[PDB]
């Protein structure tokens, strides 16, 4: 977290402990003041695949270097729409267990946020 | 609450309770699990989906 | 008394069904090849090698399997390659993370176990069970089934399975080819269970009645013959380039037509069906003609051509002509098997026909690895064009050799004096 000059570029990094990083997926949440949770994009960071919500589009980038225990999100363009707190959150990988079960995870594992305006 | 979709969300709907200046709780997972470590007082609780590629809360609700 | 069941033909049909199963799980990740790489985030050369598992496994335990066929009885052995039919399939259900390729691996090597007692049974089903007048029929039947089943496991795999990214909604997509796999092979290995019958009550054909009332000594006379040798490294060459293409189908594929991954397990089916007729006329041309050195080199050489025009014309960006060249190639290539198999029956005749078969699929097996780990190699490399040249150049040399196997009919000089 910290501040930054609209249109800059800034990387927010998430680590995580007692839990592998590849084993899940990480998410990016952002909370505005007056707005709200906001989905920003998620990585399975062992397939690598990753997620983005149409808001961002094309500047926000997300990545993880499985081998630290570190996730990435890194700005290109930034607004003052982009100002909030980026909240670190992971989901566990959902098993198929059609029927049976079918258990979809939810975020159990919320980072304590980091502040960017 | 009543929280709804525009699709199939399936029962993968989870619903976390902010209180304000903190990062978020879970509490019910897979729309009908309550997740042990935050079990059941005042915030804002916020439903989310994760039936999609793209994951999406709601409107928020104080 | 002497007289024909009818679960002579439940057994065969049941047979044939779980001898479908197992193709279909030989085929069933390599059909989709880039989309399991996708998801255990493994190399294509680890994907094939859940095809080449079954031919690795039928090597060592050919034998053992051939002794226990002997020994335990029919029922047993297909007691047997059911369950382990069943067992592979349902293993490969707890392998549906990202991160546990060594599980689905576990369960094909199981899966590739039960080949091995799933291929010995066919012809001594037909002769325990059926007339003299119907054992070819039972074979065609038996063998049909498991080619049925590598059609089906082309076509089928990338029809249930899309070419998605999330880890978690492919995983849901390959879940449900197991769960359907795991829910037919454990029916069929109920059904067997049942159906399954040691022996008919009565012998059904003549020399069954007769009969009731060693091999490495085989194998070790069949290698003092150079026409048998010279046969037994032309069919393999062939029915290993076959191997070959099948497992890495997909691969080449994708390669040049992005995002046909059903097309490509349609030109896999294409393959397969095409060449069931190339066998059935090949067949039928042979037992009518009995010119089995010349239809032998006549097939062989349009294996060669088929090769070549489905290399050389692999990158003109038209699907249908890969359509038409594959659907040849295949035609030609599976009308070669039937040919290999009486030609070796001729040329060693008062030998074993089940030890001259087992050496046939042990060189195919052999050649099919060869050919795969190397072509895999080539084209990683160097491309498509120069993967399938390699493999044109060992059907041309299995096309020359072909040329210098004499016409010794051992055969067709006993059978009429
Ligand atoms: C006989 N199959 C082709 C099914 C397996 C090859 O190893």
């Amino acid at each position: 977290g910290g501040l930054v000059q609209p249109g800059g570029s800034l990387r927010l990094s998430c680590a995580a402990s007692g839990f592998n990083v590849s084993s899940s997926y990480i998410h990016w949440v952002r909370q505005a003041p007056g707005k709200g949770l906001e989905w920003v994009a998620s990585i399975y960071p062992y397939s690598g695949y990753t997620s983005y919500a149409d808001s961002v589009k094309g500047r926000f980038t997300i990545s993880a270097d499985t081998s630290k225990n570190t996730a990435y999100l890194q700005m290109n363009s930034l607004r003052a729409e982009d100002t909030a707190v980026y909240y670190c959150a992971r989901k566990q990988y959902n098993w198929p267990w059609p029927y049976i079960h079918s258990r979809y995870w939810g975020f159990d594992y919320w980072g304590q946020g980091t502040l960017v305006t | 609450i009543t929280c709804r979709a525009s699709q199939s969300v399936s029962s993968a709907v989870a619903w976390y309770q902010q209180k304000p200046g903190k990062a978020p709780k879970l509490l019910i997972y897979s729309a009908s699990s309550l997740y042990s470590g935050v079990p059941s007082d005042f915030a804002t609780y916020y439903c989310q989906q994760s039936y999609g590629s793209l994951v999406t809360f709601g409107q928020g609700t104080k | 008394v002497i007289k024909v069941s009818k679960r002579r033909w439940v057994v065969v049909l049941v047979f044939s069904c779980y001898s479908l199963c197992n193709a279909f799980q030989w085929i069933q990740y390599g059909s989709i090849n880039n989309i399991f790489m996708n998801f255990y985030g493994v190399s294509a050369f680890a994907i094939d090698w859940l095809s080449m598992c079954y031919m690795l496994t039928y090597i060592p335990l050919l034998l053992p399997v051939a002794w226990m066929l002997e020994k335990f009885g029919l029922r047993t052995i297909a007691i047997t390659g059911s369950a382990l039919n069943c067992l592979g399939a349902w293993v490969k259900l707890g392998s549906l993370e990202p991160h546990l390729f060594p599980v689905t691996m576990v369960g094909q090597v199981i899966c590739s176990v039960a080949q091995v007692f799933i291929l010995g049974m066919p012809s001594r089903i037909a002769s325990v069970w059926f007339g003299a007048d119907e054992v070819s029929t039972a074979c065609s039947v038996a063998v049909f089934g498991n080619q049925l089943g590598i059609a089906i496991g082309f076509l089928v795999p990338p029809v249930l399975v899309p070419n998605i990214k999330d880890p978690e909604k492919l995983a849901y997509h390959i879940s449900i080819m197991f769960y359907i796999i795991g829910g037919v092979a454990t029916f069929l290995f109920i059904l067997v269970i049942i159906v399954f019958k040691e022996k008919p009550k009565h012998p059904p054909s003549r020399a069954q009645s007769l009969s009731y009332a060693s091999y490495l000594s085989s194998i070790v006379r069949l290698f003092k013959n150079l026409n048998f040798v010279l046969l037994v490294i032309t069919y393999g060459l062939n029915a290993g380039a076959f191997y070959a293409l099948s497992t890495l189908l997909n691969r080449m594929v994708i390669l040049h037509f992005p995002g046909e991954e059903v097309n490509a397990g349609r030109i896999g089916l294409t393959i397969v069906i095409a060449g069931m007729f190339g066998a059935m006329i090949s067949g039928i041309w042979l037992d009518k003609s009995k010119t089995y050195k010349e239809t032998t080199l006549v097939v062989y050489i349009m294996t060669l051509v088929g090769m070549v025009v489905y290399t050389f014309t692999l990158n003109l960006n038209h699907l249908w002509v890969v359509f038409i060249t594959a659907g040849t190639l295949g035609f030609f290539m599976t009308g070669y098997l039937p040919l290999g198999f009486e030609f070796a029956v001729e040329l060693t005749y008062p030998e074993s026909e089940g030890v001259s078969s087992g050496l046939l699929n042990v060189s195919a097996q052999v050649f099919g690895i060869v050919f795969t780990i190397s072509q895999g190699q080539i084209i990683d490399n160097h491309g498509t064009m120069f993967g399938n040249i390699f493999l044109c150049v060992f059907l041309a040399l299995g096309s020359a050799l072909t040329a210098f196997i004499k016409s010794d009919l051992r055969r067709q000089r006993a059978n009429k004096d």
